[PDB]
């Protein structure tokens, strides 16, 4: 029927295509469950930019109509605690963009 | 000061975006020109150079530009005013005003707001139609400006639909009896009217829109409605738009003289340079007050010269703001030594 | 059980008693201290409409300045009931409910839905006639000393914050009248055009000619000096608000030499100044002694 | 050279723990060391992604030329607006530690819950402190602000409905504290006065507050007999709030004052057991404040018995009171005049009258129960309190009252 | 000058990235 996957802000919906599109392909034997969206939502958490703990798959017995949800990981965090006066220079800087375009990434410590 | 009336001293080529629904364009405005120009001057003159905001002196989208004159002109109802009982214009003039205003806000509603409909239905027009690095930069700022547009409505994404078909029929009960195209029946309306009420409409039905609420009223509360888009379609855009004088080579040719890989990339650093964190409103205001001036020369007068003072101000802010910042980081030389000596005075 | 005694209640202060004692209820709209307290019409249309419709529905009330920040919601013209404890106060009652708390024997056609043409031409007034009144109040730079005497000095008589409220009322009024596609809802970054450099004024100046001349051909219709109607009703308050300020505020013949002659002579001028006898006609109605307008 | 030594340390600029004294018999020959305290210290911390801006900027700058000093915090919620300023800049003016000088400038955004409503201050002052030879503490200060109020949102009252607008108060305000107290977070056997006055616009002082705040706090503390810790506390509080002209006399026309001015008596910080904004001439439910007040109490602070003179956790046994009350005029013909102008009789005969109603009834006289906790920085309270006598409309309070600060009772 | 350009315009064009890519909701039908 349909698939919603709410709170998937900042991700191309190509990305999220390339798994869902087929996801809906092979949905006959229509007369109970399957449920490869286990397999689905195991590629998705693979990408890691979605949060761990917390994904929910609501089930609407509408008329499948399967809902997703997600939480986003995070995006650019910071840091530079800086200190002098001695020696000491602990210029001590770190970043993280989690997400730039798709998956992308860029550590800088 | 950048927030007045400006002072002063003492073969058109109408830029669209793409086609992008089955239709000649998008953005309703644009559909509405485009079609008002197709009916009245002919596939000899004008030109139809596929385009975009960032490459427009105007910033404004369905943009005509004079050849004779060299001048621009925005937005469609100046346009319709250059190239030109009472009732007639009266109602004209009422609906020209009621399609600008709680139209525009609906069509937002749909394909905008609703993000199960922009982002499957609608970044994909928008990024068949631009550059390659722009889209990135582009749509969203439309999307901004039309979900702007959609509030004094109340209405967002959050049984929730029974309020919004509520919504849709408070316009479309008015814009039901104005007998669009017919010889008989209600009232005679205008040429440029009908031709933007055709752009509103035919973008609130035509689209594919995967969450559907604009079709469903339309095509069971309205049947004049959809009559007459259909019929306009099929009478003044046979094959969906490809015999319409588009630039050299068409659709995607007519976007490729303005195009090179320096003015998109301009384009890009632009749109990103008017978002840093505190030169960027400073930047913005600056530019748009060039281009202002810029297109006010070209209409014929002469504008005041200029008030550097906006992007001065944003500079010195910047500048003020890093060069403290790279002061204090390894600051004035130590003033005092490791042992300090007194010595009884004799 | 254990608070043993109980003492008359603490007696408010000054400002709270002598402000908001009231004996009927006080409606809140821009105005200044010398007219308040003669009920005169208010200098912001968006609420001289609200004032004009009560005073239609004979409600007894007085009006207070205000400031904008002391609403429910946002926007000003709301309006309190009195007191009926001294130390108890009844709910606000926001600018949407003012008709509904009005209620003698007929309010029902000061608020019913109109013929459908009646909301297409409410487009005009709303925005088109909305749009030239901003642009010419808080961009036109020849209206600053009425722009000062009128929202900003009232409020801080301090220049460093004067100068800071005016900005902010140019940039909120900026965003306004480029948002609404009379003059042009240019495309920027994802933000609005907060400047006077996005709202080409000859767009809002034309569109506000023709809504002038179109609403002066419609009222031709009508022969009973109304909008089609017996006593005057929500359409021609929503005309008034406007029809009026632009009158007493902007009717400033200088303007022959930059051309582009100013609002209220259009206003009086439309079609054949019907619009002008409109309003000097709903001034006999809702204030029956006033005087004093026509500047 | 203990002075020496000590006016050495007053600068604030050298590391507290280590100096030394080396006295090197060799044929005075005195040698001091010191260490230093620090320099630049910064920290930028930002998270994004949604809503948290948390843009969390701090910066000290602890010595640029010779004394000097500059504070610089930031925040950006992302939530609410901005507090894009706190800068501080202190440095002595050449003469010695003891008279600082300081400048800042602040763009802050408080809140008032008991009062419903946000209030958005945006002003600079300029501060001169200095500091008696004999314990005794001066300051003198210059503020100019904006003072906004703009977070009406729920049904609020039609008083801060009425007092919603802007101000500018530029005043000009002096404390002073005599601190002979053995223990300053938690008083056993000295005393505490501290007096802090400020004139508002007036004169050469321009704005649109015209008022004279005075706020006298004495203090107090014996402990009697059988190092047995009895402790014996006591304490008061005085003020009012008197308007004025706005120039240059003292006979001709005040405006009453707004919510931004009023005193607010009441919760865990000054009178125990009521709301953090008890007692007042409330409005429904927002706390409106008044001009004259006072204060009191009467503590014990025992330690726990068969425990010994350990570290300093006692029982605190206390009284306690309270009032609070405003500016009526309602004794002179009506003004005639549109609203707020009182002549400088009403106001006098004004303030007289409200001094005679705080001295006609028992006021509040609240109690409690606490175990007091006397760390270095600041006192946790945690009583559990019982008021007694109450205005009709001043909310009390009678659960736990758990409270953490510096100032109390 | 480059190298001071591009460590600064590195730190400020992450701050406040690019514009998001993805709606909260995002749908897909059966196709037909």
């Amino acid at each position: 029927s349909t698939l919603e996957v709410h709170g998937a802000t900042n991700t191309r919906r190509s990305l999220l295509d390339q798994i869902f599109k087929p996801v809906l392909e092979d949905t006959t034997t229509l007369g109970q469950v399957l449920d490869r969206v286990g397999a689905a939502t195991k590629k998705l958490a693979r990408f890691d930019i979605f949060k761990e703990e917390g994904f929910g798959v609501f089930l609407s017995e509408a008329a499948l109509d399967i809902s997703i949800r997600v939480k986003e990981k995070s995006r650019l965090v910071f840091s530079a605690g800086t200190d002098f006066g001695n020696a000491e220079g602990s210029a001590y800087t770190n970043a993280v963009v989690r997400n730039i375009f798709g998956g992308a990434e860029t550590l800088t410590v | 000061s950048a927030w007045s009336h400006p002072q002063f001293e003492k073969a058109v080529q109408l830029h669209v975006w793409g086609p992008a629904f089955g239709l000649p364009s998008i953005d309703a405005e644009c559909l509405a020109a485009i079609a008002y120009l197709a009916q009245t001057l002919g596939s000899a003159d004008y030109q139809l150079i596929q385009s975009s905001p960032s490459a427009v002196p105007t910033q404004h989208l369905p943009t005509l530009y004079d050849s004779r004159t060299s001048t621009w002109i925005g937005g469609f109802t100046s346009i319709t005013a250059h190239l030109h009982a009472a009732s007639a214009t009266a109602d004209g003039t009422a609906y020209t005003a009621f399609l600008s205003a709680h139209a525009a806000p609906l069509l937002a509603l749909s394909l905008y707001v609703s993000s199960a409909n922009y982002g499957a239905a609608t970044r994909p027009a928008y990024s068949a139609v631009l550059p390659l690095p722009l889209p990135w930069t582009e749509p969203p700022a439309v999307r901004a400006a039309m979900a702007r547009r959609a509030a004094h409505l109340g209405l967002s994404s959050l049984k929730s639909r029974i309020r919004l078909e509520e919504a849709a029929r408070e316009v479309l009960d008015v814009l039901a009896e104005v007998d669009w195209a017919a010889g008989g029946g209600g009232r005679q309306v205008a040429a440029e009217v009908r031709c933007l009420a055709f752009g509103y409409l035919a973008l609130m039905l035509l689209p594919d829109v995967p969450r559907p609420w604009l079709r469903e009223i339309m095509e069971g509360r309205y049947p004049a409605l959809c009559t007459f888009v259909r019929d306009f379609r099929a009478r003044v855009f046979p094959q969906g738009g490809k015999l319409l004088p588009w630039a050299d080579g068409g659709a995607q040719a007519s976007a490729s003289a303005s195009a090179s890989a320096s003015a998109v990339a301009l384009r890009f650093v632009r749109a990103v340079m008017a978002e840093v964190p505190l030169v960027g409103e400073w930047w913005s205001r600056w530019w748009t007050a060039r281009k202002k001036r810029e297109v006010l020369a070209s209409k014929g007068a002469k504008p005041a010269p200029s008030n550097d003072l906006l992007l001065l101000l944003g500079a010195g802010l910047g500048l003020t703001v890093v060069g403290a910042g790279v002061f204090f980081y390894r600051g004035l030389p130590p003033f005092g030594e490791a042992v300090q000596v007194w010595r009884k005075p004799v | 059980y254990f608070p043993l005694r109980i003492y008359e209640p603490n007696e408010l202060p000054e400002r709270s008693q002598q402000l908001t004692s009231g004996d009927l209820p006080t409606l809140y709209v821009f105005s200044t201290d010398s007219d308040a307290r003669l009920g005169l019409p208010s200098f912001n249309p968006g609420c001289l409409k609200w004032q004009t419709l009560l005073r239609l529905a004979n409600l007894d009330f007085r009006i207070l300045p205000s400031t904008n920040h002391s609403s429910p919601t946002g926007s000003l013209p709301f309006l309190l009931p009195p007191r009926t404890s001294p130390t108890a106060s009844p709910a606000p009652i926001p600018a949407s409910g003012l008709l509904s708390f009005a209620r003698d024997l007929d309010l029902g056609h000061l608020d019913a839905d109109l013929p459908p043409r009646a909301q297409a031409y409410l487009a005009l007034i709303t925005h088109s006639l909305r749009n030239a009144w901003l642009c010419a109040l808080y961009l036109d730079p020849t209206h600053d000393a009425l722009l000062r005497r009128l929202y900003v000095d009232p409020a801080s008589s301090s220049r460093a914050v004067r100068a800071a409220l005016l900005h902010q009322l140019r940039r909120a009024a900026a965003e306004q009248v480029a948002t609404a596609s009379s003059g042009g809802g240019k495309i920027v970054s994802l933000a609005p055009v907060d400047s006077a450099d996005g709202i080409d004024e000859e767009a809002v100046y034309r569109s506000a000619r023709d809504a002038l001349d179109a609403l002066a051909s419609l009222l031709r219709e009508s022969e009973t000096a109304w909008f089609g109607t017996e006593r005057p009703g929500s359409f021609d308050a929503a005309l008034f608000s406007y029809t009026h300020l632009m009158v007493e505020y902007m009717s400033e013949e200088t303007e022959s030499a930059k051309g582009r002659v100013s609002l209220g002579r259009m206003v009086k001028e439309a079609g054949n100044g019907e619009l002008a006898e409109h309003r000097e006609r709903m001034l006999g109605v809702a204030w029956p002694e006033w005087d004093g307008y026509r500047r | 050279v203990g002075a020496a030594t000590k006016k050495l340390a007053r600068f604030d600029i050298f590391k507290e723990e280590g100096f030394g004294v080396f006295l090197s018999e060799a044929a005075l020959d005195i040698s001091i060391r010191v260490k230093e305290k620090s320099r630049l210290v910064f920290s930028a911390g930002t998270d994004f992604g949604n809503a948290e801006g948390s843009a969390y900027t701090n910066a000290v700058v602890r010595n640029i030329f010779g004394g000097a000093e500059t504070l610089t915090v930031n925040a950006s919620t992302g939530t609410r607006t901005r507090s894009a300023y706190n800068a501080t800049f202190s440095t002595p003016i050449n003469g010695n530690p003891d008279l600082r000088l300081s400048v800042e400038a602040l763009r802050s955004a408080t809140q008032k819950p008991w009062a419903s409503h946000e209030e958005h201050l945006t002003g600079a002052n300029l501060r001169l402190a200095w500091l008696t030879e004999k314990g005794d503490t001066h300051a003198l200060a210059y503020s100019s602000v904006w003072r906004q109020l703009t977070g009406l949102a729920p049904t609020a009252s039609p008083t801060v409905r009425a007092d919603a607008g802007d101000s500018l108060k530029s005043s000009l305000t002096h404390t002073f504290t005599r601190d002979r107290r053995d223990n300053p977070m938690l008083p056993q056997s000295g005393y505490l006065f501290r007096s802090v006055s400020e004139l508002a616009g007036w004169g050469p002082l321009n704005g649109d507050v015209s008022f004279a705040k005075t706020e006298v706090e004495a203090s107090g503390a014996l402990p009697v007999a059988i190092k047995s810790g009895v402790s014996v506390g006591g304490g008061l509080r005085l003020g009012v709030l008197y308007p004025l002209p706005l120039g240059y006399s003292l006979t001709g026309a005040a405006q009453p004052s707004r919510i931004n001015d009023r005193f607010q008596l009441g919760g865990p910080n000054d009178v125990r057991g009521f709301k953090i904004g008890g007692l007042g001439p409330h409005d429904g439910v927002d706390a409106v404040g008044g001009d004259v007040f006072a204060a009191g109490s009467v503590n014990a602070l025992l330690p726990l018995p068969r425990t010994g003179p350990d570290s300093p956790l006692r029982l605190q046994l206390y009284a306690n009171a309270g009032r609070l009350v405003a500016l009526n005029s309602k004794g002179t013909d009506k003004e005639g005049k549109e609203g707020l102008a009182m002549d400088s009789a009403a106001v006098f005969k004004g303030v007289k009258s409200a001094v005679g109603k705080l001295t006609n009834g028992i006021p509040s006289l609240a109690a409690g129960v606490g175990l007091v906790y006397a760390h270095p920085v600041a006192r946790f309270e945690l009583n559990f309190s019982l008021p007694l006598v109450l205005r009709r409309g001043e909310e009390g309070r009678k659960g736990l009252q758990v409270g953490v600060g510096i100032s109390f009772l």
